[PDB]
């Protein structure tokens, strides 16, 4: 903030809800919440050009993990290469796949 | 039923395209309520119902005023609709050409990027507590009226506000 | 300085406001009857009324 | 207008900003802007003439357009992040449209065409608290993110702001309007500073508001609307008219007034940080600003305009407008030099 | 200014204050015919505030000490040169049209000002509605121009509307030979020499615009000289009138507060008759406008604020 | 949800060229206005399910609000606009020019 | 359009003048539409066909500055075989200002385009010689 | 650009480290010109109410003396202290980093040599 | 119109402001019970060159036994 009012009589107005591991309603906590908790912590103290080089390995797991774009490009390349297999006839769908299964609890 | 969330956005899509090319304010106004209702289902589809009831109400009174003006000194002796002007269903059928062309070249030159057309469907409902109470949309609405003291204050201060304001504007 | 496309301008008014044209009362004209069942059937009220 | 509307619409002009800079969310930021629109629109159509209803509509289309360009940008950063905060890594493309939207907001080119019609047909108290107070709870925001800006689109916003201004400046003849574009000017040297230190930011912004204020009370003096009605001041008021002149000179930065150190001392860092080229283009616009006000001056207090017959009963009555604040600010934007170093953080 | 938002929100309602016969009442007649004793007699035996016609020195004897002041600080305009010649190449005409017009218009902003803080209704000698009756008789009479008739208009329609109509305008309805020897009887050489075509210029403009824009707003009293001249049945119809048009109906506490802020901040009534619309008969020049403001500053009583020029006995003011 | 977030925004943006490409109602463009303000209730809605943001909930009901509440100062400008010249149009708004 | 604008100094002045009067001409092309699309949006026309004959003529015009500017720049550079010398450019500048004065009908304008559109290229070629940042990232 | 620094009081005027400095002297050219600056306001002010100069309002012209000295002395004791912890910072990042400010040998003009440029 | 102002100002400044700084002395004095001083009998304190003209001389005319210690020490 741009005045620090809230920091200064240790109130919390909005400070509380700034992020994913914040207060959350009956301890339901949001997506990806281990992810950007390790992202908070170690960009604690250091700064925001240090946070940036030195906790890249954190941000990147956080960044992929709510938008999961490397996640859908690998499950479209199994979905590509199985209809792929599926023109040529080289490949059969197992049981569990194709709706009959033995289900479990 | 995989494509219904995708089909339900292009009819917003389609919604926002009729009020941007912009009828005579009734006709935008039955856009903008249709446009509306699909957001309602959208927001129902991709989770609590909460929201978008919500927003679905509020949308039914706040167009109904608006139509209210309309009526009032919004119009004309001929209203313009979509299919007044050549010009409006020429910019509609290609606001529409445009839209399959886009989808079309994201589908195929992009590849996996906003729009996959094997994926679609698959990327909607990410994770959900499956054993699990106190879940849907409503309960952190209501933790705002706990958890969230400034956020109440300043909708209720804006809200008396504004009933001032427009109290003042309206005085003449 | 005065051009051609901008020597038309007036200068504005010394307390802000502006003298327009009374506009025309658009009221609306009714036929209150003859065909209603409160004239009485006879009637052609010309109504002239605001909202 | 009651005491009861009038504390509602001030605490409420008030409480925008105060909101906008001491709250940390992005949301409460855009509703603190938003608490600050709907609070100053009411009194722009104060005086029910069709000018302020004019002025109000244009006013109120531009800022809902930068307020949702702006609300736009913080859903893209929440969906991105997850948080409410332009942090670190937030896309460029959604910091160039909060860039766009607070420029909008602000009244900066290529986004300053309202400003001018805005601040004219208002009555000169709303266009202080306008030209004013209205432009610090953009300027926080802006000064919130001041390192993630993109300072290719800053300098160009800036110096087309600083030669729109300018050129502006020169033509017009209205006060609002030269006042106007005087601020279209001064906030093309702020949002020039902004990314390199904020604090020549802030103090710039302050230098600003406090030549702002006393110029505008002294238009307020005889509601002088124009550069005739400002030039027959020597009648009207005579014991003004040296500190008119030195107003418009610090205005105009030349030295040794103290409106001469905020140009200067953001010339030095934009050296400090190699854009010679663009500070000199800045400081000659930054002259030709300084022509349309010693115009203003010739025109009000080194000349005397020829005066009429009713200011014999001007003369006349007696008047105690001129409130308290009015020297001080005066003195504090004429002959603070000295203290640069203390004003200087 | 000790009223203000403060004391309204204290407490100084003018409804509170107003009963009923607090009136703005205008008597206005011909160039003589019977308005000074009308109107003071009305005042006294109503209990009302009496406001003369606001001459040259209105301004004069209403501010600082209260002696007529020299011409040239009084607005360098005779009536008397008027009446001698009416067509002089100076410009004197319309400059006492529109110094009168002004005189006028702070003499309206007094009685509103007094009315609205005491209470005590006032009885006006022909206000600032009924001044354009001698511009459009100059006018008609080619004694002005108009450049000058625009330049009024423009300076009525700035400041007009800003105030209020009058409760009730009495007029008296006198015919111009009957006002021609009122006028020879009276015995001033200058004011035998006026017109008849004047005088009838004068009496159109009544009869023609300023009784109907009156009849539209407020309660008009048209009496002729024996329905006057025996001021008690006017009082009578004053007492026994209804005011039920015009805005003063619609008014309340806090258009009142405004309207008694503006009135009494003098720089805002008389602010849009300065115009600075450059009329050679009006404008004046920075030489002149010098040694005239000088001059004033140099008059005892006037070189600094009242209360602060020690040379007339203020006391106490290192401590102001 | 890619696709319907990236159909969304375009949604605003359409909306907005709708808003910035003015036609003779002022109405409509309040109407372009309100069609920005579906677009960022829907994406703010959807991130929040999408995220199990229960305590950012609370961020579409207060945009919901503070953009109605423009909504309805818009209201009260566009009549302000008729009584003064007895249309909406948005080019007898242009003599501040001067 | 980056690597484009990149390949205009990718050889050294007086080589390719073919390429370096293309690419001119090209952003004096870019400059003109945005100037145009200014113009005509700000000032709106009676009709869209004088709307987009006015589109046209700012084109022409600024694409005509841009390709004599870039072409008497090479020309004058391989005749003086000087390449890094801001005089070339000053001609340069001043072909483009005489092509201003000639699209505009006024010997004024065409003196103060040399003058001005000179002294801008020089600086242009100052700048590129001796590594002047127009737009610097914030160091300090 | 010091706000980030660690340590640093949220909206904090003064701290307790700031009362290690050195006060001002309080005659001091910069707290003289405040008060100058001050009595000057007071003058103005006088103008410009239309009242003798120098005459009227001693109460108002001390007043005006006393507050602009006041805020001169705290606003200057502030700045001192942003100096002093600037410099401090500075310092303290000097000794932090000896490598990246490497001592120059600077070397005597009897084996630097200078070119000559005759002006003939 | 003056007498009205402070009128007003009496009974919604002056009268609340007393009530407020009643209050604020009230909840003091029930949550203060202070613990009264170690006696330490510092030779520039409780100084007696001549008995008091009243009583037996060593009490003080406002003297309270639980606060005010002789200069031999409390009285408890
Ligand atoms: C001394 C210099 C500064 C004086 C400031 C006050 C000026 C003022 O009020 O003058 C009026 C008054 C004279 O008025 P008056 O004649 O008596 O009556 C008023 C008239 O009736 C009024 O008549 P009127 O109002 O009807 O019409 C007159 C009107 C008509 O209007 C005009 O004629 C308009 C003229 C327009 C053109 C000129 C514009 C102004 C130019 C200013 C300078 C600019 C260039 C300089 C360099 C750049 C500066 C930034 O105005 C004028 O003619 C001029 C009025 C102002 C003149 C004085 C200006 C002072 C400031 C500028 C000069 C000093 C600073 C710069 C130089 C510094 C050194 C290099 O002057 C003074 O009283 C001067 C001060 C004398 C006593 C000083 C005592 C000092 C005591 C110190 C110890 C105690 C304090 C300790 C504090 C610390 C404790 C720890
Ligand atoms: C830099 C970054 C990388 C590149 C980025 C992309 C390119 C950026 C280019 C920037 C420079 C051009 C900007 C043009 C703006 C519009 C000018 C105009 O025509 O207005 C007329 C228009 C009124 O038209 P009208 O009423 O029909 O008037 C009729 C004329 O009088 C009828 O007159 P006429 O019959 O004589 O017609 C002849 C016409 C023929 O000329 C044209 O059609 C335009 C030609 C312009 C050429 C100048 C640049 C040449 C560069 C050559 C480079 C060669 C290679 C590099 C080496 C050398 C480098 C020097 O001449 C004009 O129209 C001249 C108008 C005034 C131009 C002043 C330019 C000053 C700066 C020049 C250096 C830059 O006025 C306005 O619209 C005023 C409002 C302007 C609002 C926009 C403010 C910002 C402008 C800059 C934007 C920059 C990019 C975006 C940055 C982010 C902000 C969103
Ligand atoms: C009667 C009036 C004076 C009454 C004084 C009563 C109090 C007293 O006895 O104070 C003794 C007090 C004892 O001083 P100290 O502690 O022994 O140190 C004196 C040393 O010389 C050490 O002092 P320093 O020489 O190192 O000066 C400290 C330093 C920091 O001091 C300052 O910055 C203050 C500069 C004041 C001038 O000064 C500067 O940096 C000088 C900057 C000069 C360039 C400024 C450019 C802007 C334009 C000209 C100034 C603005 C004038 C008004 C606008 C008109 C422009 C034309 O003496 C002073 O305060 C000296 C100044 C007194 C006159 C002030 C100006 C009039
Ligand atoms: C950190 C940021 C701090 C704030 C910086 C921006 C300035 C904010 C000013 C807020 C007040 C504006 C305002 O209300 O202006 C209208 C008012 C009209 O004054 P007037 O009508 O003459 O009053 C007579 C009755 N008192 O005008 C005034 O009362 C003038 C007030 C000028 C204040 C200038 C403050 C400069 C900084 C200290
Ligand atoms: C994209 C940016 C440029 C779009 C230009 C569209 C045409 C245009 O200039 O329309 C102006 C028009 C002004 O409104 P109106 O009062 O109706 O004007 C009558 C014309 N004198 O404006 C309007 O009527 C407003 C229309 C709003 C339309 C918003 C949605 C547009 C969707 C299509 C985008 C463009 C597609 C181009 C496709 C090209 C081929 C691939
Ligand atoms: C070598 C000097 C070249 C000067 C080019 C220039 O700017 O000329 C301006 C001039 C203005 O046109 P104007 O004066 O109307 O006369 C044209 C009649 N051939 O335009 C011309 O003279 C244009 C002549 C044709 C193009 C020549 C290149
Ligand atoms: C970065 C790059 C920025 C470039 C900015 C400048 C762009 C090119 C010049 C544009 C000029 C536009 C205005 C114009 O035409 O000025 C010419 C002026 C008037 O000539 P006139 O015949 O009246 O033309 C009609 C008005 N356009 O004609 C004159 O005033 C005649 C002047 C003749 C002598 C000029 C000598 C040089 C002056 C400058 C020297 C600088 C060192
Ligand atoms: C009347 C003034 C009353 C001042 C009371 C104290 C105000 C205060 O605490 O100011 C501290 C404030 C913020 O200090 P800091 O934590 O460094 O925040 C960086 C933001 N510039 O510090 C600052 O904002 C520094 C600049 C203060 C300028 C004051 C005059 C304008
Ligand atoms: N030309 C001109 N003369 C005016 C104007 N107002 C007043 N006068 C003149 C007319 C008279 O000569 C003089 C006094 O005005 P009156 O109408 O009160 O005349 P008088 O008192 O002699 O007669 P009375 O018994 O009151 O009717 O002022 C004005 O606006 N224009
Ligand atoms: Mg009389």
């Amino acid at each position: 903030p741009f005045l620090d009012i809230q920091k200064k009589l240790g109130i919390s107005l909005d400070r509380h809800f700034m992020f994913l591991s914040a207060e959350q309603p009956y301890k339901n906590a949001a997506r990806c919440h281990a992810f950007e908790k390790e992202w908070i912590e170690c960009a604690h103290g250091i700064g925001g050009t240090r946070a940036k080089k030195e906790c890249k390995i954190e941000f990147d797991d956080f960044e992929e993990c709510l938008l999961r774009y490397k996640t859908m490009r690998r499950m479209h390349d199994i979905k590509k290469q199985r209809e792929k297999l599926m023109k040529e006839g080289k490949y059969t769908p197992p049981p569990h796949h194709s709706g009959r299964e033995e289900p479990r609890p | 039923m995989n494509n219904y969330i995708f089909v339900l956005s292009s009819l917003f899509l389609v919604g926002c395209l009729g009020l941007a090319l912009k009828p005579s304010p009734i006709y935008g106004g039955l856009g903008l309520i249709v446009s509306g209702f699909v957001g309602c289902l959208m927001v129902l589809g991709f989770g609590g119902s909460f929201l978008g009831l919500m927003v679905f109400l509020i949308y039914l009174g706040g167009m109904l005023v608006v139509f209210g003006y309309t009526t009032a000194m919004a119009t004309e002796e001929y209203p313009e609709t979509w299919g007044s002007n050549w010009l409006i269903l020429g910019f509609l059928v290609l606001g529409v050409i445009m839209e399959v062309f886009l989808i079309c070249v994201l589908n195929y030159y992009d590849e996996v990027g906003v729009i996959n057309l094997d994926g679609l469907g698959d990327w909607l409902m990410y994770e959900v507590d499956d054993v699990g109470v106190m879940l849907e949309g409503g309960i952190g609405v209501a933790a705002m009226y706990s958890c969230a003291t400034w956020m109440m204050v300043v909708a209720g201060w804006s809200l008396f506000a504004g009933i001032f304001i427009i109290i003042e504007i309206t005085r003449d | 300085y005065p051009s051609k496309e901008t020597a038309h301008w007036k200068p504005p008014p010394w307390n802000d406001v502006d003298i327009l044209k009374e506009k025309a009362v658009t009221n609306m004209t009714l036929n209150f009857g003859p065909q209603h069942p409160a004239a009485h059937g006879v009637l052609r009220l010309v109504l002239e009324l605001s909202g | 207008m009651n005491p009861i509307t009038l504390a509602i619409i001030y605490f409420t002009i008030f409480l925008g900003p105060v909101i906008t800079m001491s709250s940390t969310n992005l949301m409460l930021m855009w509703v603190g802007l938003e608490f600050s629109l709907l609070a100053i629109i009411p009194m722009l159509i104060n005086k029910k003439n069709p000018r302020s209803t004019e002025a109000a509509t244009k006013y109120f289309v531009t800022q809902a357009t930068a307020s949702m360009i702006i609300l736009l940008a913080i859903v893209l950063n929440y969906k991105q992040l997850g948080t409410w905060m332009f942090q670190q890594q937030t896309n460029g493309l959604i910091l160039n449209m909060t860039l766009m939207a607070l420029s909008m907001k602000l009244g900066l080119a290529p986004f300053h065409f309202w400003l001018p019609e805005v601040t004219q047909g208002i009555p000169l108290h709303m266009g202080l608290i306008l030209l004013t107070w209205q432009k610090i709870a953009p300027l926080s925001i802006l000064i919130q993110i001041y390192p993630l800006l993109n300072s290719t689109i800053i300098l160009m916003l800036a110096i087309t702001s600083i030669f729109m201004g300018a050129w502006g400046g020169l033509n017009q003849t209205q006060m609002r309007k030269i006042m106007a574009y005087s601020s279209i000017a001064h906030m093309g040297w702020m949002l020039a500073i902004l990314p390199y230190n904020p604090s020549l930011t802030l103090l710039n912004l302050m230098i600003y508001i406090i030549l702002t204020a006393p110029m505008f009370m002294a238009l307020m003096l005889n509601n002088s609307m124009t550069i005739n009605s400002i030039s027959l001041l020597w009648n009207k008021t005579p014991a003004m008219l040296t500190m008119i002149s030195l107003m418009l000179l610090s205005l105009g930065g030349l030295p040794p007034l103290t409106g001469f150190l905020p140009k200067w001392i953001i010339i030095t860092e934009l050296m400090k940080n190699n854009c010679l080229i663009m500070a000199t283009l800045m400081a000659m616009m930054a002259l030709l600003n300084l022509f349309f006000y010693t115009r203003l001056i010739y025109s009000t207090s080194l000349t005397m305009f020829p005066t009429n017959n009713n200011s014999k009963m001007m003369t006349h009555q007696t008047k105690t407008k001129p409130n308290l604040m009015f020297s001080t600010l005066a003195i504090m934007s004429t002959m603070t030099l000295p203290l640069a170093p203390q004003l200087i953080t | 200014l000790r009223y203000g938002l403060l004391a309204a929100i204290l407490g100084d309602k003018t409804t509170k204050k107003l009963h009923e016969y607090s009136r703005v009442i205008t008597v206005d007649g011909n160039i003589c015919s019977g308005k000074n004793k009308l109107a003071k007699e009305i005042a006294q035996q109503l209990g009302m505030k009496h406001y003369p016609e606001a001459g040259i020195q209105y301004s004069s004897t209403t501010t600082g000490d209260g002696r007529p002041l020299d011409i040239e600080f009084s607005g360098s305009c005779s009536l008397e040169k008027f009446y001698d010649d009416p067509k002089s190449n100076d410009g004197n005409s319309y400059r006492l049209q529109s110094w009168l017009y002004a005189s006028r218009l702070l003499q309206y902003a007094d009685a509103l000002e007094h009315l609205l803080s005491t209470g005590q209704g006032v009885v006006l000698e022909r206000s600032i509605y009924s001044d354009f009756v001698f511009l459009e008789a100059m006018y008609n009479q080619g004694y002005i121009r108009k450049q000058c008739v625009d330049h009024y208009n423009e300076i009525k329609r700035l400041t007009l509307p800003e105030y209020l109509p009058p409760h009730a305008v009495i007029y008296i309805d006198v015919p111009v030979p009957e006002v021609q020897s009122r006028i020879q009887k009276k015995g001033d050489p200058h004011e035998m020499k006026v017109t008849s075509a004047y005088l009838q210029d004068i009496e159109n403009a009544y009869k023609k615009t300023f009784l109907p824009k009156m009849s539209e707003m407020c309660e008009v009293l048209v009496y002729d000289s024996w329905e006057a001249e025996d001021p008690t049945k006017v009082v009578e119809d004053i007492e026994y009138l209804k005011y039920n048009k015009g805005p003063w109906l619609k008014q309340d506490d806090w258009t009142f507060h405004y309207l008694r802020m503006l009135v009494q901040d003098k720089t805002e009534v008389l602010n849009y008759t300065t115009i600075p619309v450059y009329l050679p008969e009006i404008t004046i020049g920075a030489h002149q406008g010098s040694r005239i403001y000088n001059s004033f500053r140099e008059l005892p009583g006037r070189k600094y604020a009242p209360g602060y020029n020690a040379e007339v006995g203020d006391k106490w003011i290192w401590l102001k | 949800m890619p696709s319907t977030f990236f159909n969304l925004t375009m949604a605003f943006s359409l909306s907005l060229l709708g808003t910035l490409m003015f036609r003779s109602h002022l109405m409509s463009t309040l109407l372009c206005l309100e069609g920005m303000v579906l677009s960022l209730f829907i994406m703010t809605s959807v991130t929040s399910l999408n995220s199990n943001s229960m305590s950012s909930m609370p961020i579409p009901i207060t945009i919901l609000v503070f953009a109605a509440c423009e909504a309805a100062v818009g209201l009260a400008l566009l009549v302000k606009v008729s009584n003064t010249y007895g249309t909406d149009y948005v080019q007898n708004l242009n003599l501040l020019q001067c | 359009v980056k690597r484009f604008f990149e390949s205009y100094h990718e050889v050294p002045d007086g080589t390719q003048c073919h390429r370096k009067t293309y690419i001119t001409t090209a952003l004096g092309g870019i400059c003109g539409i945005i100037g145009s699309a200014y113009s005509v949006s700000l000032n709106p026309a009676d009709s869209t066909l004088e709307a987009v004959a006015r589109v046209g003529r700012y084109t022409f015009t600024a694409a005509a500055i841009g390709a004599m500017f870039g072409l008497t720049t090479c020309v004058s550079a391989q005749v003086r075989e000087k390449p890094d010398d801001p005089l070339n450019y000053f001609i340069g500048g001043c072909a483009g200002g005489l092509t201003l004065g000639a699209r505009t009908h006024s010997y004024g304008t065409a003196a103060m385009g040399c003058v001005y559109m000179g002294t801008a290229a020089a600086l242009f070629k100052i700048g590129k010689l001796e590594g002047w940042e127009l737009f610097p990232t914030p160091k300090v | 650009m010091m706000n980030g620094r660690p340590g640093h009081e949220p909206l904090k005027f003064l701290p307790d480290e700031a009362r290690s400095l050195p006060p001002p002297k309080l005659n001091d050219p910069r707290l003289v010109y405040m008060g100058l600056l001050g009595y000057c306001t007071g003058l103005m002010d006088n103008m410009l109410r239309m009242r003798p100069v120098m005459r009227a309002g001693l109460h108002r012209q001390l007043l005006f003396v006393t507050s602009f000295v006041f805020a001169g002395y705290f606003y200057l004791k502030r700045q001192n202290y942003l100096y002093a912890v600037k410099d401090h910072d500075m310092f303290g990042y000097i000794k932090l980093h000896p490598e990246d400010f490497p001592e120059k040998e600077k070397k005597t003009y009897a084996e630097i040599l200078e070119p000559f440029h005759p002006v003939r | 119109g003056s007498a009205r102002m402070w009128k007003a100002l009496t009974y919604f400044v002056a009268l609340p402001g007393v009530g407020v700084s009643m209050l604020n002395v009230f909840l003091k004095s029930r949550h203060e019970e202070h613990e009264r001083p170690p006696f330490v009998a510092y030779p520039h304190l409780r100084i007696r060159t001549k008995p008091f003209p009243w009583g037996d001389g060593n009490h003080t005319l406002f003297h309270n036994p639980h606060v005010n210690p002789l200069p031999t020490g409390y009285e408890d």
